RNA sequence: AAACUGCGAAUGGCUCAUUAAAUCAGUUAUGGUUCCUUUGGUCGCUCGACUUGGAUAACUGUGGUAAUUCU
RNA sequence: GGCGGCGACGACCCAUUCGAACGUCUGCCCUAUCAACUUUCGAUGGUAGUCGCCGUGCCUACCAUGGUGACCACGGGUGACGGGGAAUCAGGGUUCGAUUCCGGAGAGGGAGCCUGAGAAACGGCUACCACAUCCAAGGAAGGCAGCAGGCGCGCAAAU
RNA sequence: UUAAAGUUGCUGCAGUUAAAAAGCUCGUAGUUGGAUCUUGGGAGCGGCCGUCCCCUGCUCGGCGCCGGCCCGAAGCGUUUACUUUGAAAAAAUUAGAGUGUUCAAAGCAGGCCGCCUGGAUACCGCAGCUAGGAAUAAUGGAAUAGGACCGCGGUUCUAUUUUGUUG
């Protein structure tokens, strides 16, 4: 399930080759997991604690920090891997005609494999990060399901 | 611009530099120092507009390098030296000292002080650092790196330093019930007591300050200077004690002074 | 207004844009074809030199001939016909001589009984026709 | 970047009706009664009176 | 005076050709980096000569090219 | 013979001051006789590197076919530097903003670079073309959209 | 080029005959969408009413006392637009306070006989940050009960203050 590509995937905080007294069983083969509290009142989920995925851009198990703006949006498409596009619908005001117009500005955010219970239409919130790609700047902090989907 | 700017236009100057328009094209850009450009005051501006000791830009230079003016116990020979909040300035020969405190409006004010009060200076700690061989460090709001401080000095406290030895004598803790004043913004020079301190994670932590007569206002965390422990101030406050008289009471006071003067 | 809704401003703005575009003065003042076909090139005055002095009659109700002059412009070589303004000024203007020619006062259209022409001569040989009229200055020769 | 003033304003206004009987009679009566030179003076007095009246009206339309 | 060394010439001044989410304006962040000068700190913390070397200026003298803030 | 006071200069590091630079959210004139655009000549994302003061297809090697669009993408035009602002104005608006303060761009126009903390600098350098100066004909020397001034262009602008 | 232009019409134009309802119908994007959810009461003043207070739950403590009460607080409380306040929002310029540049455009000066001053204030569309209310408009709770609540019954990983000193 893991180690797909031409290089080893590891978390460069822990040491995965500690020498035990025996190197047998009963205390070994449970590797430690690196995680941190991202702050701003957000709570880390269990999937980032007991998971086995390896990332370098995950807000929980990764080398990226959260600072700046906190936004929200609705998930539109899940086609490209490990990152999704959300839609922000907002209203614009004109001084001349005292009437509003709705506008949308879709943009790409990053989805770690910690949140894999995501379908089209789920409301997510994002936080500003350093540029992780050409057009990707935001990391998803939590996921909220839409109406229905009771299964 | 391929490099740093070296000129400064007259109408691009800050308003608290308190200049005129139809005098010259340029304004005195201060040399880099402890204080920022928009929050300091050049020595030429003070000596040529406030104290009226000099009239031109050469007389200020003659007085400045004549070794007559001492800045926080050190003689300075730069005519555009940045002087900011509670910069103790001394004239040794005529025996006068001035303390720079913001008055009831948004500006500086001349304030003659006794020499016994001119020996020390209240200043605000900015951040706490740890040195090379486990030495704690303090960074002060006028960039005074002090080695080995008191263990009870926190991030937003105020320390009192003797100008002859550079060490800490006494301190004020950041807590509600202490006399405070604001340095910057719409509020400036008002003296009040801290009551509330609202914590916002990831942004500016606003506080609430009540005046001694019944007025209240809210400023940011960076716009805080603690000056007293309770009601008694540790320094000599200027005239009016920083009460921020409104325009009606100011008009009434000016009319009363005009009627009494005749 | 017809479409009155709280979230309707783009439709109103686009319809106002289209109906403002479908005009006469705004369509003339915001298209380049009129200024390309403008001999003056969107300017108040222009210089030129005289080809010849011709004569054109008036319209049906008024019976007289109005003595305009044929001057081509210097900016782009457009050959136009300019009306010599006041009485007896055709003696002062000469063939192959520089003139300053301006409009006649209807934003580029014929005025009254004169046909087609829309410009008038103001100065000839860098002296005004008013000074040659009122006996205040004499032309060089 | 010369250091000059570049601040000026017009102190008088011209009415939109140039030829009316009663208006010209009223300004001629004012000028001949009070010995003024031209109509620019009474126009500028009308301008400053209109400014004062506009300021008083703007203060009156604000709440007590 | 000359000349070597060091510093400044990247500031100021003029113009609007390019540029239609590009520039710019308000609001944020560098927990994603460099910073002349000034200011403050550090500058006997390291366990291993009572002052060393040769090159060039300026200078002297001698030259080329019709000609250079040339050599 | 050892031993002292106040300075000037220079110096690794650390913070500060002046900043610069890359990013986040929102906001630009007209046009459908421009309805689909980009895409192994990087377009979208993932892995690992090179380089850069740092993040990043900025660039390499490998993967998947992604990304924007009738809520106007893309393409074209602009007599478009942007803003603080100016004129008119009952209330709403319309037009202008080359122009003294702020930010950006250029020094004929592209391209490359030394020095320096900071320059792709032009009152620094190096080659191309357009144009052009002196000459014993071998060569040598430059870019007033700086201040005055001159020609051209012009309705139109000074010592 | 602006007003006059209610001849661009969002405020605020017209479409039988003066210019102008597609020949008719379905239909996607857009725009607009019915009723319905906490009413009413008390301590009192002026004499039923225009102003006053009351009808979200829980782990640590200072304003007071004799393990027992109130007050506060490290920390959480369905989300939007709208609305009021607060921060910040360069100057000049626009209103605007003071001031006999001989008035005014100006300018930030000046007045008493060394002394006293001023060099304010408002505005700064929208977007981002905050604090009282939820009337107005749109979403969601449970119907296959994978609904709340109450005390019980089984499966696991980890905390020093202890089974006489120490292993």
């Amino acid at each position: 399930d893991i180690q797909t590509e031409r290089a080893y995937q590891k978390q460069p905080t822990i040491f995965q080759n500690k020498k035990r007294v025996l190197l047998g069983e009963t205390g070994k083969e449970k590797l430690p997991r690196y995680y941190k509290n991202i702050g701003l009142g957000f709570k880390t989920p269990k999937e980032a604690i007991e998971g086995t995925y390896i990332d370098k851009k995950c807000p929980f198990t990764g080398n990226v920090s959260i600072r700046g703006r906190i936004l929200s949006g609705v998930v539109t498409k899940m086609k490209m891997q490990r990152t999704i596009v959300i839609r922000r619908d907002y209203l614009h005001y004109i001084r001349k005609y005292n009437r509003f117009e709705k506008r949308h500005k879709n943009m790409s955010v990053h989805l770690s494999p910690c949140f894999r219970d995501v379908q089209i239409g789920d409301i997510v919130t994002v936080g500003e990060c350093r540029p992780l790609s050409k057009t990707v700047r935001f990391n998803v902090l939590k996921v909220t399901k839409a109406a229905g989907t009771k299964k | 611009a391929r490099g740093p700017k070296k000129h400064l236009k007259r109408v691009a100057a800050p308003k608290h530099w308190m200049l005129d328009k139809l005098t010259g094209v340029f304004a005195p850009r201060p040399s880099t120092g402890p204080h920022k450009l928009r929050e300091c005051l050049p020595l030429i501006i003070f000596l040529r507009n406030k104290l009226k000791y000099a009239l031109t830009g050469d007389e200020v230079k003659k007085i400045c390098m004549q070794r007559f003016i001492k800045i926080d116990g050190k003689v300075r020979a730069d005519i555009t030296y940045p002087a900011g909040f509670m910069d103790v300035i001394s004239i040794d020969k005529t025996g006068e000292n001035f303390r720079l405190i913001y008055d009831t409006k948004g500006r500086f004010a001349v304030h003659r002080i006794t020499p016994e009060e001119a020996k020390y200076k209240l200043c605000k700690v900015r951040k706490i650092f740890v040195g090379t061989k486990g030495i704690p460090h303090l960074v002060t709001h006028d960039a005074r790196t002090i080695r080995y401080p008191d263990p009870l000095i926190k991030m937003n406290d105020t320390i009192q330093i003797d100008l002859e030895t550079g060490k800490i004598t006494d301190f004020i803790k950041f807590d509600t019930g202490n006399l405070c004043m604001v340095t910057g913004g719409a509020n400036l020079g008002r003296i009040g007591v801290i009551t509330n301190r609202e914590r916002h994670p990831g942004s500016f932590d606003v506080v609430h300050v009540k005046d001694a007569n019944g007025n209240s206002f809210a400023t940011r965390l960076s716009n805080i200077f603690v000056i007293g422990k309770g009601n008694k101030p540790w320094i000599s406050l200027p005239r009016g004690k920083g009460i921020r008289l409104t325009i009606a009471e100011e008009r009434d006071k000016r009319l009363a002074a005009k009627q009494s003067s005749g | 207004g017809k479409c009155r809704g709280l979230r309707t401003a783009r439709k109103l703005r686009s319809h106002r844009r289209d109906q403002k575009w479908h005009d006469k003065q705004y369509k003339k003042a915001h298209l380049g074809t009129a200024l390309k076909a403008n001999p003056f090139g969107g300017a108040s005055h222009a210089k030129g030199i005289v080809l010849e002095k011709v004569g054109v009659e008036a319209k049906q109700p008024n019976s007289a001939i109005r003595k305009c002059v044929r001057v081509q412009l210097i900016k782009n070589g457009k050959k136009i016909t300019a009306f010599v303004p006041n009485d007896g000024c055709l003696n002062f203007i000469e063939e192959n001589d520089e003139v300053l020619v301006a409009g006649f006062g209807r934003k580029g259209h014929a005025v009254g009984d004169i046909p087609g022409v829309r410009f008038k001569v103001v100065k000839v040989a860098n002296v005004s026709l008013l000074a040659l009229y009122k006996g205040k200055k004499e032309r060089p020769r | 970047p010369v250091a000059r003033s570049w601040v000026c304003r017009k102190t008088y206004v011209t009415p939109r009706r140039p030829f009316e009987k009663s208006r010209l009679d009223q300004e001629l009566k004012l000028i001949g009664e009070y010995g003024l030179r031209n109509k620019r003076e009474v126009w500028r007095v009308k301008f400053t009176l209109a400014k004062i009246r506009k300021a008083a009206r703007e203060l009156l339309t604000l709440d007590e």
